[PDB]
Formats: structure tokens, C-alpha cells, sequence
């Protein structure tokens, strides 16, 4: 866990890249600068939350409060406002019912 | 510059001593010439001029002509692999506030220069181009070395007990 | 300027004029080598390296 | 594994692998964090370049 200068085989996801060295026969053919002054680092990926529209299953008893940022699936379809759930409306549309057809959409 | 000689003037020793010591500072005096611009700076490599501008003008987007934007050369690091790009051109999306960036899409794994209408989550932003009627109205630099991109918010973790 | 100083009766030779013709800003002690270049000596033009680097 | 109800027209969330009707074979190098964890446990699509997907 100590922070120091390290020579490895593959760059870790979180680090400060300095250089890439190609070594053959105990000699260094090439050293390429990986710092900001020479290259622009492209992130392989970003840390992301649970995607909108995904379904997570929970064992929480009914007394426990509904988790924030989630909608509960009931025994029948619901009519949920499109403005309030614009992200879910964009990702789902009316594939689970049109609701009223103007301002709400259906939830299975 | 300040003192002006003409026919009939007699050159003085102090005048030569002043003239012998050139000063480049734009001051209006006998020996002070002018202020050093970028051209006066040495243009061969291993000098501050090319060193500074190879980083300052990296992947800079400019309106080449019409909807065609020019992107200067540069290099990117993908998991430690260095991929270099020569100066290239790309056409902006007309009648739109589009984004010029470098990266990939869900339908294409090749990393390249792309123009879209929304910035993808994983990309290298370069510019925001507002174009209308076959002309580029404006270009706003997004990879500017002076502007700082603040990172996105920490993702909402899975709820405890779920 | 230093190592070559002129006086009232001094002859002005063509080598001296040719030397003065090529100004140098390396800060050396020779006749034509004036002084080094600081940030002030760089142009205060928004398109120049000084303005960009300081921005 | 994350369960979702998104329609087929909806795009796959980035950084996710869709599970289809049959098994798949995806590149070990492309999905390295997945291969180091799963291992060659759901099949060997190839010798040392791809691994199986249930």
C-alpha cells in the first residue's frame, strides 16, 4: 500500500503513468514518455452506477423504507409521470403501457 | 531608434558603445531594438518554442473551411499503448451544437476522431462546435490546458441490504 | 560592449561595424553580445508564447 | 449479473456483456477482469484467446 515509483508489466487502473520502456538483452531500446507533457491519456472506462432501468432484487421487509433513486414494481402496471422519471421514460418509452398517452407511461 | 542620425552628424564614441550593446525590449532608444515575438524564438527542436507548442496545440480544433474542421497532430495513451494521429480533418454536424472528441462507440471498437451531438461518458473531449447552414458559427475549445474538467460525481452504490 | 570600448579619437574599423551588425542576446561579454532575454523582453502580444504560458 | 427490463431497442449499458440464448466465446484480453475472475469455468471457446460465456 505504500506509494512509490514502480516498474510493472501492466499499468494499474489508478496510478500516475510516467513511461513505457522496451528492454531487450539487458538493454533499453526505447523509452516513451507517458506524462501529460507528451501524451493525452484516454480512460479505458469510467466508474458507473447501476444503469437506469436495471432491476435489483432486495429482501428488505415492507417496514423498511424504499431505497432512494429506485421505483417499486407492484402487482399491476403503474402510470408514472414522464417528467418525474424522464430518464426511465427515455430508456423505456411506452413499451410497458402508454399510461394516459400524454404525460405518464406504464410500468410493468 | 530614438536618436536619429543624418548627413552631417558626427558619430560619437558613446553612440557606438550604446549601439554595440543591443537590447531587445521594445523601448524607444538608440540601441533598444524591439520586443521578441514567437518568430524571433528559435524554431528547431530542443527549444522552448516547439516544446511548448507541441503540448499547447495538441488536438486543437480549428475551422479549416465551411463545415470542415482541422485537428492538429497528437498522441493518446490507451492502457499504456501510444497511438499517434497526424493532422486530420472532420466535418461538423450541420445546424447543431455538436461535439468533436476522440474515442470509440458501442458499434465501433476503433479509437478515432468522431463528431457527435452528445459527449460520451468515456472520451477525450476536444471541442464544442456550433454550426448552422453549412457554416461553423463558433468553436469552443474543450481540451484547453487552462480550463479544468471537474470529474463526475461518485456513482450511487447499490443500496445496503439489496 | 566590454572588451571593446571606443573613445573620441578611436578609429572605427570595418570588422567592428560587421560585428555590431549581428546583434547577439546571449548575455556574453563580447562587443555585439548585449544581454540575455527576460520575460519583459518577450512580446506582450496575446498570440505569443509568454501570454499563453502565463495564462 | 444485473437484471434489467429495458426493451430490445434500448442500447446496452456501457461496460456490460449481454447474455444470449446460447453460450458465447469472448476474448480473454478484451475482458481481462472478467476472465481472471470467472476463469475457464463456463467453457473454453479457444485455447488461450477466448473464454466461454454461459
Amino acid at each position: 500500500p505504500a506509494i512509490a515509483l514502480r516498474v510493472s508489466q501492466t499499468l494499474p487502473n489508478v496510478c500516475i503513468p510516467l513511461a513505457r520502456v522496451i528492454a531487450a538483452s539487458g538493454s533499453v531500446t526505447s523509452v516513451t514518455d507517458l506524462r501529460d507533457v507528451s501524451v493525452d491519456i484516454l480512460p479505458p472506462s469510467i466508474p458507473d452506477a447501476v444503469p437506469v432501468g436495471s432491476t435489483i432484487i432486495s429482501l428488505i421487509p415492507p417496514t423498511a423504507p424504499i431505497p432512494a433513486g429506485y421505483l417499486e414494481l407492484l402487482n399491476s402496471s403503474q402510470n408514472v409521470s414522464r417528467t418525474t422519471y424522464s430518464a426511465l421514460f427515455v430508456l423505456w418509452g411506452t413499451y410497458y403501457g402508454n399510461g394516459d398517452g400524454s404525460t405518464t407511461f406504464g410500468v410493468p | 531608434v530614438r536618436k536619429v542620425f543624418n548627413d552631417g552628424d558626427i558619430l560619437y564614441a558613446e553612440d557606438v558603445n550604446i549601439i554595440g550593446q543591443p537590447f531587445v525590449d521594445g523601448q524607444d532608444l538608440l540601441g533598444h531594438g524591439l520586443k521578441v515575438d514567437d518568430n524571433s524564438l528559435s524554431d528547431e527542436p530542443q527549444n522552448i518554442k516547439t516544446r511548448f507548442y507541441a503540448w499547447y496545440n495538441r488536438f486543437r480544433v480549428t475551422v479549416q473551411s465551411g463545415l470542415t474542421l482541422s485537428v492538429t497532430q497528437g498522441s493518446i495513451s490507451v492502457s499504456g499503448n501510444i497511438i499517434s494521429f497526424p493532422p486530420q480533418t472532420i466535418n461538423a454536424i450541420d445546424n447543431a451544437n455538436s461535439f468533436v472528441w476522440i474515442g470509440k462507440t458501442d458499434a465501433d471498437p476503433a479509437i478515432a476522431l468522431r463528431v457527435s451531438q452528445t459527449l460520451p461518458n468515456v472520451c477525450i473531449p476536444l471541442a464544442r462546435v456550433i454550426a448552422a447552414s453549412g457554416s461553423v458559427t463558433s468553436v469552443t475549445d474543450l481540451r484547453d490546458v487552462s480550463v479544468d474538467i471537474l470529474p463526475p460525481s461518485i456513482p450511487d452504490a447499490v443500496p445496503v441490504g439489496s | 560592449m566590454v572588451r571593446k570600448v571606443f573613445n573620441d579619437g578611436d578609429i572605427l574599423y570595418a570588422e567592428d561595424v560587421n560585428i555590431i551588425g549581428q546583434p547577439f542576446v546571449d548575455g556574453q561579454d563580447l562587443l555585439g553580445h548585449g544581454l540575455k532575454v527576460d520575460d519583459n523582453s518577450l512580446s506582450d502580444e496575446p498570440q505569443n508564447i509568454k501570454t499563453r504560458f502565463y495564462a
